[PDB]
């Protein structure tokens, strides 16, 4: 029922091309898209969904929209090839949400990161305070090898919601296709 | 201002006028024309028309309402 | 070398610089024109070979210097000579 | 090739209004919209244009946004309202085009066969012709560029139409203009021409001194090509070229001479004409 | 609550959008919305203009809400102030149904404005633009405007006959319109007919130039031939019978100045540009 | 508000001018008459350069017409009979494109040249009388002659 704008950062990098998840990371993150789109759908139809990738030329395949069937059409033949790119992923997800027609919606972002990232903590603190300005609380659910224990991401989050913010969160990527309804059992409205 | 004056007169035509025929002129800037509507009229003319275009009943145009040699 | 002042060079400087006989310089220049690195022409009553076109080559700093000299020397003449126009006609063109 | 385009005066105003729309930011917000034109000929016609949301950061100019959704819907409306109109390219209000500007064309080359750019200038300090447009190509070089890709200058002009000339030129009454001014528009022409010459020379010398010394790339891009510009430089004062002038200039001088000759007599007629009527009406008046 | 001397502020794009729409749909009444801003109780301001499909009854307003929406998100949100359509070759007068949409609209917004346009009667010098404002009939005897200033009364123009034959004061009241011009569009609109230095530095040609002078001089000789006979002729006929027998094929003294003028303006610039091209160049 | 300055017109009441300023800076059409006239009226002959800068600085961004008119008269009244320093403002107002501010400057040159029989201002004043396009600043242009001709009043009916 809350007003927000979900911005998902899918991963069509090369490192998604493996089987640490049971079938494949493609089906894993795809299914997590299935649960997030149904989640926001059942929460509020006024909310809108927009997706982005992390490839060489990180792509807005679906502009921020409440419909999810278009995003489901985009999920297929995703072609997870290339290289995981993070700092420009949060950037393209960043400057995008200032193009919103509806402003009551809170800028939310969820990211599916399943490839080894090469970011820096000063980069995550600069981007983190930049996300302090607009208060874009982002909850990333990692799907595959991401970093050393998702390092530079809990630091990114805490440097985002510093001084007892606790709005953004960081999930884990070591076992498999986590039932995100179980991952957000308590944080069902705000992960 | 005079050149602005000539152009603004041009709105009088707007195309759908009538196809008539010049017949004769009585004096300066006033003549007689027999329209293709079967009848004949006495009319004035515009000062813009060159007076070398006359003679042997030329094809002319006329206003619907006014019926003036334009 | 010569800045197109008198570039209709006679055969002799060619036969000396290339140190070829006089009766071969024509066959050499016709080959060069056949290639297309130059667009000169050939006279025989004087045996002067006129030059028109030279392929653009590489240059350096000093060539940039004298080039800037030509550029300024021409630009200033252009501007001043337009100043002659405006001076000659102030209230005439409105 | 397209080789030239004819842009109507509606656009170049339908961009200014939108630069005015997001013009409250002041600092920088590059205006980008959709260009609409006609598949006229090799030459291309440009009639309509519209806007689209677009933003971009300051550093790392790779973060820019064109709402494909907004483009799809609004152009659907403009096709429903005009199938005669169609997308032809795009524009941006940048006074000087940016390095980012190639990625936009490269993006929307899928809608148009080539979404030609359109650079407009809200403040053309130059009193020449503003709002010039480019179309990108590949010019892979001896250096070993995998894809030497850069835009191309294409000549353009201002469109015209019976109605729009009516409404515009009725609006031109706010200022005075001498378009029928005999032998005045020419003088203005050579004036503004020489002005453009001097401006271009000052620009090229600004670049040339910069590259000559201290800090600028010394590429083989132009450095000899502009030398070939020096190659032409016709040596005006020479032997037979004098016969070029004096064998024609006096020709035109003869015609001018005759024209003055008849003009004087024609002016002389009215002296007799009015000197007759004055005194003949006076003597009969008294 | 009372009327005033109202003013119609415009947008320069609005005019062109009007004339192009009406001209394109010239053989019938073309309809469209007038979009602007209610600046005050005294003046109005229009800034945006657009139309819709019509085969005069407009079709689905789903175009309406989405149109205004996407116009809000790109640019900004604005207010609908009035509307417009065409009276092609007409008396630019509110038609019977045209007034019939007016009780519909003024009931929605108070200062709803009708806009009449004719791309037919408009000559390239001046356009025939128009707009009106419905008036009640219940107050047909009571005063409708206070008339606290000359501008909308003895300072504007005079009602035309072909529209006064329909309302002229009745069922509505006319309204004044002006043009606000941003300096930004003003400067560029100032310069749209100039060219680059190439045009001002062309030398057209001396073969077709000398050929041209050789042309005009030829028939100008004949113009002098006629001029001799005409001037010396002088029937003592009074200065107006000459003006009645000169209509015909008579034309000395007229072409003579013309050919001299053209031959002047050609040779002059033709010499001048050649002069500059040598003084300046090399 | 309109007669407020006309009453205190010779006294040059800075105190009423103060509240008249903020009256003028309401960004409205109903207060434009409230402050626009009395503001300069209570500063008649004052030559308050900050007053000129306030009036001209505010009559550049407005949206109404009365707020342009009251300033158009106030700026023309702030300078009173100088003929030697008002020239920069007369040129600044006549070179404008504002159809009211030119006419505002056209009234100005009349008051800066109250009856001034100077044949200098007569050249360009009575020249923009010729080439002037706006009817407003045209009529205001020709209507400065008698305001600049008490030195020789017999000349108006000849020009
Ligand atoms: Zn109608």
């Amino acid at each position: 029922m809350v007003l927000e704008s979900t911005m998902v950062c899918v991963d069509n990098s090369e490192y998604m091309r493996n089987g640490d998840f049971l079938p494949t990371r493609l089906q894993a993150q795809q299914d997590a898209v299935n649960i997030v789109c149904h989640s926001k759908t059942r929460s509020n139809p006024e909310n809108n969904v927009g997706l982005i990738t992390l490839a060489n030329d990180c792509e807005v395949l679906t502009t921020l929209t409440p419909d999810t069937g278009r995003i489901l059409s985009k999920l297929h033949t995703v072609q997870p090839k290339g290289k995981i790119t993070f700092c420009t992923g949060i950037r393209v997800a960043h400057l995008a949400l200032k193009h919103r027609q509806g402003k009551n919606h809170k800028m939310r972002i969820i990211a599916f990161v399943g490839s080894p990232v090469e970011d820096n903590e000063k980069d995550l603190v600069k981007l983190a305070k930049r996300l302090k300005k607009e208060k874009v609380n982002v909850d990333i659910i990692n799907f595959g090898e991401e970093e050393v224990n998702t390092e530079k991401l809990t630091a990114f989050v805490n440097t985002l919601n510093g001084k007892d913010g606790t709005g953004s969160h960081l999930v884990t990527v070591p076992p498999g296709p986590s039932l995100a309804d179980a991952l957000i059992s308590s944080p069902i409205l705000a992960g | 201002e005079f050149l602005h004056a000539q152009e603004e007169v041009k709105r009088i035509q707007s195309i759908p006028l009538v196809i008539g025929q010049f017949l004769e002129a009585v004096d300066q800037n006033t003549a007689i024309v027999g329209s293709t509507t079967g009848s004949n009229y006495y009319v004035r003319i515009l000062s813009t028309i060159d007076r070398e275009l006359l003679k042997p009943n030329a094809s002319v145009a006329l206003h619907k309402h006014s019926n003036a040699l334009v | 070398t010569r800045p197109a002042n008198h570039r209709q060079l006679t055969f002799e400087e060619i036969a000396k610089s290339a140190k070829i006989t006089v009766n071969e310089v024509e066959l050499l220049v016709m080959k060069a024109l056949s290639v297309g690195l130059v667009k000169g022409s050939i006279d025989e009553v004087d045996k002067r070979v006129h030059m028109t076109w030279v392929q653009p080559r590489v240059l350096d700093l000093q060539q940039i210097k004298g080039m800037k000299d030509r550029l300024e020397f021409w630009c200033t003449d252009v501007k001043s000579m337009e100043m002659l126009v405006e001076h000659q006609a102030h209230d005439i063109l409105t | 090739a397209v080789q030239k385009v004819v842009v109507h005066p509606l656009v170049l105003l339908s961009v200014v209004d939108h630069f005015n729309r997001i013009g409250k930011v002041g600092n920088q917000k590059r205006v980008v919209g959709v260009l609409l034109g006609s598949w006229q000929k090799k030459v291309l016609d440009v009639s309509n244009s519209f806007a689209v949301p677009f933003d971009e950061d300051d550093k790392d100019d790779s973060v820019w946004f064109l709402d494909h959704d907004y483009l799809e819907n609004m152009y659907g409306m403009f096709k429903k309202v005009n199938a005669r109109e169609r997308i032809v390219g795009w524009y941006h209000t940048g006074p000087k085009l940016h390095k980012n500007d190639i990625a936009i064309n490269e993006l929307m080359k899928r809608y148009c066969p080539n979404s030609v750019l359109v650079i407009i200038d809200v403040k053309p300090k130059d009193l020449g012709l503003p709002t010039e447009a480019y179309i990108s190509v590949e010019e892979v070089h001896d250096d070993g560029t995998p894809t030497s890709k850069t835009f191309e200058h294409v000549t353009s002009e201002i469109g015209a139409e019976e109605a729009e000339e009516v409404g515009v030129e009725h609006l031109l009454r706010d200022i005075k203009d001498t378009t029928v001014g005999t032998l005045s528009q020419r003088i203005t022409n050579q004036v503004h021409g020489l002005k453009g010459l001097n401006s271009k020379l000052l620009d090229i010398r600004s670049y040339l001194e910069k590259v000559a010394t201290g800090k600028l790339p010394i590429n083989h891009q132009i450095i000899y090509q502009l030398q070939d510009v020096f190659n032409l430089l016709p040596d005006v004062s020479l032997q037979e070229f004098v016969k070029a002038f004096y064998l024609k200039t006096n020709d035109q001088m003869v015609v001018v001479y005759l024209a003055s000759l008849i003009r004087s007599v024609v002016a002389l007629h009215n002296l007799i004409n009015n000197k007759i009527a004055n005194r003949d009406a006076e003597k009969k008046e008294g | 609550a009372v009327d005033t001397a109202e003013q119609v502020y415009i947008s320069s794009l609005a005019l062109l959008k009007m004339l192009k729409h009406g001209r394109a749909g010239v053989p019938m009444e073309v309809m469209g919305l007038m979009l602007g801003e209610f600046v005050d109780d005294y003046t109005v301001r229009v800034i945006d203009v657009f139309a819709m499909p019509q085969s005069v009854e407009a079709v689905d307003p789903v175009f309406q809400a989405k149109m205004l929406d996407m116009l809000k998100q790109t640019g900004r949100p604005e207010m609908v102030v009035g509307w417009y359509h065409s009276h092609p070759g007409f008396g630019c007068w509110l038609s019977g149904v045209d007034i019939n949409t007016q009780q519909s609209f003024e009931a929605l917004s108070e200062r709803a404005v009708a806009v009449v346009v004719d791309p037919i009667q408009s000559v390239k010098g001046k356009v025939v633009i128009d707009a009106f404002r419905l008036i009640n009939a219940n107050m047909m005897v009571l005063g409708h405007e206070p008339r606290q200033t000359t501008s909308n009364l003895g300072h504007l123009n005079k009602p035309s006959i072909q529209a006064l034959i329909h309302g002229l004061n009745r069922h509505y009241y006319s309204i004044t319109i002006n043009y606000r011009k941003n300096e930004l569009e003003q400067k560029m609109l100032l310069n749209l007919h100039k060219k680059s230095w190439m045009e001002g530095l062309t030398l057209q040609d001396y073969s077709e130039h000398c050929k041209h002078n050789e042309s005009v001089v030829k028939e100008m000789l004949e113009l002098a031939k006629n001029y001799n006979k005409a001037v010396e002729e002088e029937d003592k006929m009074t200065p107006e019978q000459l003006a009645i027998k000169n209509v015909g094929k008579q034309d000395p003294k007229r072409h003579l100045e013309e050919h001299v003028d053209v031959l002047m303006t050609s040779n002059i610039v033709q010499c001048l540009a050649a002069m500059l091209d040598t003084v300046v160049f090399k | 508000s309109l007669g407020l300055g006309l009453a205190a017109m010779g006294t040059a009441r800075q105190d009423v001018y103060d509240l008249l300023k903020t009256n003028l800076y309401q960004d409205d059409a109903v207060t434009g008459e409230a402050a626009g006239l009395a503001l300069g009226l209570v500063m008649l002959g004052s030559k308050n350069a900050q007053a000129i800068e306030d009036m001209v600085g505010y009559a550049q961004e407005t949206q109404h017409e009365k707020i342009l008119r009251g300033l158009a008269v106030g700026i023309a009244l702030v300078m009173y009979g100088r003929m030697e320093e008002a020239d920069a403002l007369i040129e600044s107002l006549c070179r404008d494109k504002d159809p009211i501010l030119r006419r505002s400057g056209m009234y100005t040159v009349a008051m800066a040249y109250c009856g001034s029989g100077n044949n200098k201002a007569i050249r360009r004043l009575l020249h923009v009388a010729v080439s002037d396009v706006n009817d407003d600043v045209r009529r205001a242009a020709v209507e400065s002659l008698g305001f600049i001709l008490f030195r020789t009043p017999e000349q108006c009916p000849s020009v």
